[PDB]
């Protein structure tokens, strides 16, 4: 009943509305420092030298940039991995050129993102839960780490980690392509097969069990209101779904167990987007996707073009367009 | 929770099952391999040897360009080799 | 007292009969030299 | 009542079968510490540098001053094959004691004799194992200094002359220099502990580590956790696993960037240049061939406005140009000849490249750690014919899985430590539902 | 900017000491079953 | 089409003599220059330098003529700038300089005429390719 | 009970695989399909039609094999065995294409086999037919991507090859040529799928995190029972969770399934849309606005006119070996290229 142990237990509280918690101290600072310097750069920061050339290109809506189009720029190519703080500029004007903001808004981001993981593994632990919704989360956490952190530090500018826009987003994803080939890399042909497969899983399991719905509401009424907010009982027959997509198949392919079913359907999409994370993550460092061009030639040694060489052909157009002023040497090594 | 066919692991595990098999499987390894090792696979597909996909000064793909002319087109491109 | 063949016996190698024959012909490929 | 796929987790509270899980898989470690080695010794080739074929462990026990003399050439090949023999064999005895304990020694050690047994919850017992561990660390933290000092020196890639195996004399014992490295950010220009350059503030660092361990080793057997630790953590051996699984990971990342960035610890002779290293190896490159047809590489402007070969870094040092702008933090023996004051002095460069650099320069350029999957050698579009991936992104890039999926594998076991020790982690008592006695939030 | 930097490093350090002190502060035992 | 004599053949000398290499000295050659040129050399380009390729035409203007065998085995002893004007062992691979190159120390003679040969051969296979950088890849 | 009854007795029996009538539809079209893609990419070349490699016994390897499109020459035609191109000669069937017609044909028949299937098995044992409603979604981006999309271009040339790399070329082809990644159709699919796989995951998650405890055992997957009429995790503390996480829950698990339903399902109904418009260059390409304020002012740039240059890069760098039949011939220095590179 003193005053650190009643502050202690509002932190902790589970009367809360919003949950708190200690890791909700660091999060709700840093998440509202980054969204407000998003919003406000996204609107009206002035143009940003991303790439070092004194090249500047538009990002915000105010200098002409719709939404489609609109990005928080990365910061300079000259400014590298170095740590450029408000305070480290000789002015505003000089920060918002060089991009400042991005580094801000990236960094406070990925700080209470982090703890928003925490803070899933903590009210679990308040709330007498099993602990591990928030090993869920680490796969999109690890891909922003991927795409935000981990890339910009292999390649040395946080000029190449991704911007914070949808166009921007393409932007990166092509360059990706030009340089580390993902297509080509297994560990994001895993992630297609996380996100397909776990498309598709997410429909299966919604339409068998939306198929077996147990009769309790008229055709007039939403079926929806044949369930009721905590009742006891079960609202479909797993038994009849069951039925179903085992002869849809066969009986083995089907489960029986909702447990070891909705184990599969968090495993899934986690495990392939851990992998489509630590894709990006090793392209990092430059260990790209197969290269199989020329691989293949006749008897005399003519080369025979394989679609590897016309995805090759594709890549060199990317390549060789890209960041088109900032290249003075005939290898783009980073 | 059957349907009244022999189980697959009472199959497997079974004798029978494998002086049947140890043939069958072996056979059909051993014709899919002389399917390739005879050279058969690539006239029944059409399919260029390494020593075929160019004439020996030739740096031209040869390409169908005509739809009811095809057939012939590959015909005259084939014998451009012979 | 099981059935031997069967609809399930069919479905089986009607895959499995024409794999084997393609695993050896794509092991013998790896032998081919330009 | 775990099932087949947890059944290490039977052995939670069997210790001496635990053990011999824990020696055995030692043994494997040194099995492949041996086998590894000797492998990379019957394909090594010497005209060959290391990073073309395909080496991580021959470099490491070069980079300690066996088998090479001056400039990384490797005189005698027999410490090589000594280290993997003496550990391929070492392999055997773990594998012995580790199969003994846990087939066929006793199941649990705490009956048999109660200075081997433990009990998890017992905080005393856990902190006098973990202070043996801490004396033997430092131990082999000061084995390194003993190497440096006493027998031998290590590999310097600064020393004059291409670098040389060096006797470490006077090891660095300041502890503002010392110390001063851990505080250091680890943004660019600075790199926290991966800026250590030189070999007597690595040698210095160590002394200090080993009496460090050292002295917590002793500590800890002596005392046990004040009443303020006591409440801060849980007690168990899941627990105490997971905390290791986030020191682990922890040391992975920090790994993962110090073979990225590091050329003294990883001289570029043995691991191939760095990321930076090869990007300005291009750049000097060009200003080499370009100034000797007669290029005035100082005053050339390039497309931008920006120098096309020189130009400065935000904070004024002359830097080379082009996009390895972003990379001016690099240091490396063949470029700092060229270093003044200012940043690269252009006086220095129309005069006093020397054949050695021009040569060291192409040889890095083309050995950029770029490659493919199926190492084939260079940018992403490049055609077959190089065949080669830079030892530093194999090492980088498996070190970034590892220590990835151990801060899962922390993430996972502090979770069912936590919830395990509460009583709840095999879910939630229908009759006793705590969100079921709490007032709903509206 | 000195008055800023100066600021920001008050305002972290105070928010850094409240998680640091929070998680000290008999944490496993805030829970719904088993406290200590 | 195949690897035939006629490809095989290539000029010995300025004199106009031809030696007609095997099959098995063409591969040969390529699999020594990829240990020991292509590091720099792939696809006939110059890594380098790339004003100077490995194409045919660019080697007959070269000083000594380079598009023969004999004056290829002389470049991999003694390369000279592409006037002949000076000796440049100390920044180019080749015998004189296998101290400081390391990978010409175990090269022998027939191993010099096998690179050579390669190199006069893979242009007449792969045309514009050979030497024309990425526009051809 | 005449013999159409007994047939019906004999097709809808249970057996390890069901057949039904829809089987008749759809094993022999499910199996063609499947059989051409492997004959064809293990035996069959692309010389022909595309100056390509593209089988096994080529030299390709899993990633690079397909079964490629015939050649443009060959316009829409359905390239039948027995039709006026191929007249009959298997050998040259294979190499004009016709195993690419073939495969995407029966491939068309053999989904709408396994559409009635999923009626014929639903009305049998007596479920609504939702999962058939749902596979819809497949079926409407095969059938405009396959089918569509190259009916509406020259040719089948233009529709995706079957092969893993002949894909990847398709999705890049899309970004040069048809800008598509601005589309607000696919980045409506794009939302379904990415949709579907977070609902998917964190669903999942959810249950294995809010279970009863109905056993003893560390493994909790033994204490579920198939036939218990009780639910197996805490709606309840599910909904307190994200409640105070995330601001709002669930709180009907039946909205909840339904909504897992048509998340993926209308991204891939909308993505679809879009691919019908790219069948007739109905593309999303540019903002008017965009390239007049660029066109008059050569200091404005943005990540879409960034964008653009890469697309012209990619359109004239991979056209000539990409549409062998239009002999695009680039002099060197016609290429668009950056400095140095
Ligand atoms: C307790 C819990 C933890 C709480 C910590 C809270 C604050 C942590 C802040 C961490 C973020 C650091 C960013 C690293 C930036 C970068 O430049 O990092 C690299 C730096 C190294 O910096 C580089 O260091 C170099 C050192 O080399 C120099 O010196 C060398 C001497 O040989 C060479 O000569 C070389 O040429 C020369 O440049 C230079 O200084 C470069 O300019 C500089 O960029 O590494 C480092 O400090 C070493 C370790 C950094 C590891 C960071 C990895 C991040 C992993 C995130 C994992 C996410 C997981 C997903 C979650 C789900
Ligand atoms: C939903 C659930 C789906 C389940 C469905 C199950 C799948 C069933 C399989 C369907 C098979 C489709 C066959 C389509 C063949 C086709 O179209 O083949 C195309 C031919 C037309 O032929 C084309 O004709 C073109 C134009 O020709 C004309 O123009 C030229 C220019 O001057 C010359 O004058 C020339 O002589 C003259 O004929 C070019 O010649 C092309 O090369 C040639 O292929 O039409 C014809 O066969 C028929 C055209 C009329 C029928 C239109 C129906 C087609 C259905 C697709 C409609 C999509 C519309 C797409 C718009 C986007
Ligand atoms: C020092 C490291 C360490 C140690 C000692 C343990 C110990 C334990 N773990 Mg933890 N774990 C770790 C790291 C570690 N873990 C990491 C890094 C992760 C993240 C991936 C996890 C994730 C994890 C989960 C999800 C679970 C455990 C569980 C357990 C317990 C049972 C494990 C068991 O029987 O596995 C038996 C072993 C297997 C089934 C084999 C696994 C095969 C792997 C996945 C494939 C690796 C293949 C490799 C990549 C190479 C591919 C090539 C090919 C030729 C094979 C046990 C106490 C269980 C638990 O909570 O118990 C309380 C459990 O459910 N662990
Ligand atoms: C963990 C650290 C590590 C690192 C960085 C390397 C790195 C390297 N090894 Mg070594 N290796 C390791 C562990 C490691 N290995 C182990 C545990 C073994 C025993 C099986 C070997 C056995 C071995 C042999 C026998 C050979 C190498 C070779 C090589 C080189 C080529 C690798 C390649 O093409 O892989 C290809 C890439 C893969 C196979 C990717 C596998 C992806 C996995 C399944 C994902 C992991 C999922 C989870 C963990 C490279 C320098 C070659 C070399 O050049 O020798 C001189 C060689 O011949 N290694
Ligand atoms: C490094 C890997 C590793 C290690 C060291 C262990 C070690 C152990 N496991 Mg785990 N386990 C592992 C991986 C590992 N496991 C994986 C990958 C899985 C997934 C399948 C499991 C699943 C599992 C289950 C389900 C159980 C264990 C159990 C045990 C313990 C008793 C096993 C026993 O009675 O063997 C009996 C086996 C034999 C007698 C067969 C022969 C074994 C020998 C040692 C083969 C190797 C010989 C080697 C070549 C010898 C060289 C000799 C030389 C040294 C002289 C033992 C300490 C058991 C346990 O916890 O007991 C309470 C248990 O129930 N393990
Ligand atoms: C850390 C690993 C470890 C641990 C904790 C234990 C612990 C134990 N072992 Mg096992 N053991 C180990 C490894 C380990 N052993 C290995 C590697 C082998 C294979 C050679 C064996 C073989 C073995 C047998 C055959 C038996 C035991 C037994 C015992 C028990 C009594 C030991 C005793 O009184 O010796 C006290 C101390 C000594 C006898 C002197 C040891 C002096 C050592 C060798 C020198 C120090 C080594 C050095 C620090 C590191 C290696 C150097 C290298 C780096 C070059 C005890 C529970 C006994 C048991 O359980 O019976 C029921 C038993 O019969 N152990
Ligand atoms: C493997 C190494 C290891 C391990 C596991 C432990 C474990 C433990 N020690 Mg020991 N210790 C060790 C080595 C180790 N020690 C060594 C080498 C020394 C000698 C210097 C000591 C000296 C020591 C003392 C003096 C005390 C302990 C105590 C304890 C207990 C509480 C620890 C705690 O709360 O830390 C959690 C850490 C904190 C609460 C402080 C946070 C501040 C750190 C530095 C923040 C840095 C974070 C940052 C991201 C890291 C980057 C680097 C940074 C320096 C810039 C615990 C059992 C306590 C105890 O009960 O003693 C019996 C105690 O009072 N230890
Ligand atoms: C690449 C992604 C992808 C694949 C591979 C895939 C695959 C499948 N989905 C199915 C179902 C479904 N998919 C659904 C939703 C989704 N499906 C999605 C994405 C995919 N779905 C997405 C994103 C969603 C969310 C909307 C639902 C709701 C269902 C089902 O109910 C059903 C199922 O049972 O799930 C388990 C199965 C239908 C089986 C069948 O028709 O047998 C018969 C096979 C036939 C008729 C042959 C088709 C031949 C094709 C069209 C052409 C030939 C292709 C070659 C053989 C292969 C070429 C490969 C190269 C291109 C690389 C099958 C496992
Ligand atoms: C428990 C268990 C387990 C595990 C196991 C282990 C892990 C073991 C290990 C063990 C080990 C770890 C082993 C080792 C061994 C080794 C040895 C036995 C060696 C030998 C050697 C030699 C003989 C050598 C020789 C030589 C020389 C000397 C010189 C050079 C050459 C040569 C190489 C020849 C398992 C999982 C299975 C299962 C369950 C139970
Ligand atoms: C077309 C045609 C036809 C038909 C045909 C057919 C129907 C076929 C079939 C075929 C088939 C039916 C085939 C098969 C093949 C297969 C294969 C080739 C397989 C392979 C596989 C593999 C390789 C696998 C492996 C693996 C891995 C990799 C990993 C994991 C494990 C495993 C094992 C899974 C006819 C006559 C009408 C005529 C016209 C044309
Ligand atoms: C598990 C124990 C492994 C011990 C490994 C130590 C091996 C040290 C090798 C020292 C090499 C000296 C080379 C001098 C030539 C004699
Ligand atoms: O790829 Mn191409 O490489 Ca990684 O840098 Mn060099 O160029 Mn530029 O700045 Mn962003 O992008
Ligand atoms: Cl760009
Ligand atoms: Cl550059
Ligand atoms: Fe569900």
């Amino acid at each position: 009943a003193n005053l650190w142990e009643r502050f202690c237990n509002w932190v902790t509280s589970t009367d809360n509305r919003l949950y708190v918690g200690w890791f909700g101290v660091i999060m709700i600072p840093t998440l509202l420092a980054a969204t407000i310097c998003f919003v406000i750069a996204f609107i009206a920061a002035p143009p940003v030298d991303i790439d070092g050339i004194r090249e500047p290109v538009s990002g915000s809506l105010l200098y002409g940039n719709n939404i489609i189009t609109g990005a928080v720029v990365p910061s300079s190519n000259a400014i590298g991995l170095h740590f450029y703080p408000i305070w480290e500029a000789a002015s505003l004007d000089e920060w918002l050129y060089n991009g400042g903001p991005y580094q801000l808004i990236i960094f406070h981001f990925l700080l209470g993102a982090s703890c928003y993981m925490g803070r899933q593994w903590e009210l679990s632990y308040r709330l007498g839960m099993r602990p591990w919704i928030c090993v869920a989360y680490s796969a999109p956490l690890a891909s922003a780490f991927a795409v935000f952190l981990i890339y910009p530090i292999g390649q040395g500018s946080f000029s190449d980690g991704m911007p914070l826009g949808i166009s921007g987003t393409f932007n990166f994803m092509i360059v990706f392509q030009a340089e580390h080939n993902i297509l080509m890399h297994p560990f994001h042909q895993l992630g297609v097969a996380g996100v397909f497969g776990g498309a598709l899983f997410c429909a299966m399991h919604g339409s068998l069990v939306t198929s077996s719905l147990i009769r309790e509401t008229t055709e007039t009424e939403s079926a929806n209101y044949g369930y009721k907010f905590g009742q006891e009982e079960e609202t479909y027959n797993i038994v009849a779904a069951h039925g179903y997509f085992g002869r849809l198949i066969f009986q083995y392919a089907s489960f029986n167990n909702s447990r070891s079913l909705h184990f599969f359907l968090a495993a899934w999409p986690v495990v392939g987007v851990w992998f489509t994370a630590l894709g990006i993550s090793t392209m990092a460092f430059n260990l790209n996707g197969f290269n199989f061009n020329h691989s293949v030639i006749d008897a005399k040694g003519n080369v025979i073009n394989t679609w590897a060489d016309i995805i090759n052909r594709a890549n060199l157009g990317m390549e060789v367009m890209h960041e088109r002023n900032a290249h003075n040497f005939p290898l783009d090594l980073a | 929770g059957t349907t009244g066919e022999r189980p697959f692991s009472d199959i497997i595990t079974s004798v029978r099952y494998w002086v049947i098999h140890s043939i069958t499987i072996p056979a059909l390894f051993i014709a899919g391999w002389l399917f390739v090792s005879t050279g058969l696979a690539y006239d029944v597909f059409g399919t260029p040897r390494p020593d075929s996909y160019y004439a020996q000064e030739q740096r031209s793909i040869p390409l169908v360009t005509d739809r009811f002319e095809a057939k012939q087109q590959v015909e005259t491109f084939l014998e451009q080799l012979k | 007292s099981y059935p031997i063949f069967t609809v399930r016996w069919v479905a089986v190698h009607t895959l499995a009969v024409p794999t084997i024959f393609f695993l050896g012909a794509i092991a013998a490929m790896q032998f081919i030299q330009r | 009542g775990f099932a087949w796929w947890a059944g290490n987790a039977r052995l939670i509270n069997l210790s001496g079968k635990l053990l011999g899980a824990h020696v055995a898989h030692a043994g494997l470690i040194v099995f492949w510490a041996g086998a590894m080695t000797l492998f990379e010794l019957a394909h090594f080739i010497p005209e060959k540098p290391m990073y073309e074929q395909g080496l991580i462990l021959i470099p490491h026990i070069a980079t300690l001053g066996w088998g090479v003399g001056p400039g990384g050439e490797v005189v005698d090949t027999f410490p090589f094959f000594v280290v993997g023999v003496v550990h391929l064999i070492s392999s055997a005895v773990l594998g012995f004691g580790g199969v003994y304990h846990a087939i066929r020694g006793p199941e649990t050690l705490e009956e048999y004799s109660s200075f081997f047994g433990y009990d998890w919850k017992d905080k005393n017992k856990m902190t006098t194992i973990l202070g043996f561990h801490l004396i033997v660390l430092g131990i082999g933290a000061l084995l390194l200094v003993a190497k440096a000092m006493f027998f031998g020196g290590l590999y310097d890639t600064w020393a004059p002359g291409g670098g040389d195996v060096r006797v470490i004399t006077n090891p660095t014992l300041d502890p503002r220099v010392i110390f001063g490295y851990l505080l250091k950010s680890p943004f660019g220009g600075e790199g926290w502990i991966v800026s250590v350059n030189n070999l007597e503030d690595v040698v210095g660092g160590h002394i200090w580590i080993g009496l460090i361990c050292i002295a917590g080793g002793i500590w800890h057997i002596l005392t046990t956790p004040f009443g303020w630790a006591r409440r801060a953590f849980i007690w168990s051996g899941e627990a105490y696993l997971s905390y290791s699984l986030g020191a682990l990971s922890m040391m992975g990342f920090i790994a993962t960037c110090f073979v990225w960035f590091n050329n003294t610890v990883y001289p570029s002779e043995f691991y191939g240049p760095t990321g930076p290293e090869a990007s300005q190896a291009q750049a000097m490159t060009f200003l080499i061939r370009d100034q000797k047809l007669g290029a005035n590489v100082g005053s050339a402007q390039g497309p931008t406005g920006l120098g096309k070969y020189l130009m400065r870094s935000p904070t004024g040092e002359i830097i080379f140009g082009g996009e390895t702008m972003r990379f001016w933090d690099f240091r490396g023996p063949w470029l700092e000849p060229l270093r003044g004051p200012n940043g690269l002095d252009l006086n220095k460069i129309k005069n006093d490249i020397q054949p050695w650099q021009e040569r060291r320069a192409a040889e890095y350029m083309t050995h950029a750690p770029l490659g493919s999957l199926n190492s084939v050698g260079g940018v992403a579009t490049e055609i077959n014919s190089v065949n080669f991936v830079s030892p530093r992104s194999w090492l980088a890039t498996s070190h970034f899985v590892l220590a990835f999926f151990f801060l899962v594998g922390h993430l996972w076991h502090a979770g069912r430590a936590r919830a395990a020790a509460a009583g709840f982690e095999k879910g939630i008592d229908r009759e006793s539902e705590p969100v079921l006695s709490m007032p709903s939030l509206d | 900017m000195e008055t800023l930097k100066i600021t920001v490093y008050i305002v972290v350090t105070f928010f850094v000491l409240l998680f640091v002190f929070g998680f000290l502060s008999g944490d496993p035992a805030r829970n719904p079953k088993r406290k200590d | 089409a195949e690897l035939t004599p006629e490809v095989l053949t290539v000029p010995l000398n300025s004199e106009g003599k031809t030696i007609t290499l095997t099959e098995k000295q063409y591969l040969e050659g390529k699999r020594l220059f990829q240990y020991a040129c292509a590091s720099c050399h792939v696809g006939g380009i110059t890594k380098t330098n790339p004003s100077l390729d490995l194409r045919t035409e660019t080697l007959a203007l070269a000083t000594p003529p380079r598009d023969n065998i004999e004056g290829l085995v002389d470049y991999m002893k003694n390369p000279t700038t592409y006037d002949g004007e000076q000796e440049i062992a100390e920044v180019h691979p080749s015998l004189r300089s296998a101290d400081i190159f390391p990978k010409m120390r175990n090269l022998t003679e027939k191993d010099l005429v096998a690179i050579a040969g390669h190199i006069l051969v893979e242009p007449k296979i792969l045309g514009d390719k050979w030497g024309g950088g990425k526009v051809y890849y | 009970r005449g013999w159409f009854d007994i047939l019906d007795d004999w097709l809808k029996r249970d057996r390890f695989v069901f057949v039904g009538w829809s089987g008749i539809l759809l094993f022999p079209c499910a199996y063609l399909a499947l059989g051409g893609w492997l004959t064809g990419t293990t035996f069959v070349t692309s010389w022909y039609t595309h100056g390509l490699a593209s089988s096994y016994l080529e030299g390709c390897n899993f990633l690079t094999v397909a079964v490629s499109t015939p050649a443009n020459s060959m316009g829409h035609s359905l390239l039948l065995l027995w039709g006026p191109e191929a007249q009959g000669d298997f050998t040259r069937w294979c190499q004009l294409g016709g195993l690419w017609t073939f495969i995407a044909l029966h491939g068309a028949f053999g989904l709408i086999g396994f559409m009635l299937r999923q009626f014929e098995i639903a009305r049998l044992v007596g479920v609504r037919p939702y999962n058939a409603i749902a596979f819809s979604a497949p079926i409407a981006v095969f059938v405009s991507v396959f089918l569509i999309y190259p009916l509406g271009q020259s040719s089948w040339f233009f529709a995706p090859s079957f092969g893993v790399a002949a894909i990847f070329r398709f999705l890049l082809f899309f970004q040069g040529f048809h800008n598509w990644t601005l589309n607000p159709f696919h980045m409506m699919g794009v939302a379904g799928v990415l949709g579907g796989a977070l609902l998917c995951a964190i669903h999942g998650a959810t249950v294995e995190n809010t279970l009863f405890q109905d056993g003893e055992g560390a493994s909790t997957f033994r204490a579920f029972n198939p036939t218990q009429a009780e639910e197996t995790y805490s709606m309840v503390t599910a909904n307190r969770f994200w409640s105070q996480i995330f601001g709002i829950a669930f709180s009907n698990k039946r909205w909840l399934h339904f909504f897992m339903l048509f998340v993926p399902v209308t991204g891939l109904w909308m993505s679809a849309i879009g691919v019908v418009g790219l069948a007739l260059n109905l593309r999303s390409y540019d903002f008017i606005s965009q390239e007049i304020r660029a066109a008059e002012d050569p200091e404005f740039e943005t990540f879409y006119t960034k964008n653009l240059l890469l697309n012209e890069g990619i359109r004239a760098w991979m056209a000539p070996q990409d549409q062998p039949h239009e002999n695009f011939v680039f002099p060197e220095e016609v290429l668009p290229r950056g400095n140095a590179l």
